[PDB]
């Protein structure tokens, strides 16, 4: 339900970089072990395929 | 583990 200080900073960074809202950014990071490099790769892979749900990019 | 997930896990 809540994030550590370090996770909070990672979340804000990833939301900005990916363009996803905070909740979907948190989902991507959690799905990838709070590993930013891995999360970014995973995101980029799915984005290119057109498979990320459009709700992920809404405010 | 239903629904959308990111990365290879």
């Amino acid at each position: 339900p809540t994030l550590s200080p370090e996770q909070q900073e990672m979340l804000q960074a990833f939301s900005t970089q990916s363009g996803m809202n905070l909740e979907w950014s948190q989902k991507c990071l959690q799905d990838n072990n709070w590993d930013y490099t891995r999360s970014a790769q995973a995101f980029t892979h799915l984005k290119a395929k057109g498979e990320i749900p459009e709700v992920a990019f809404m405010k | 583990d239903s629904g959308f997930s990111f990365g290879s896990k």
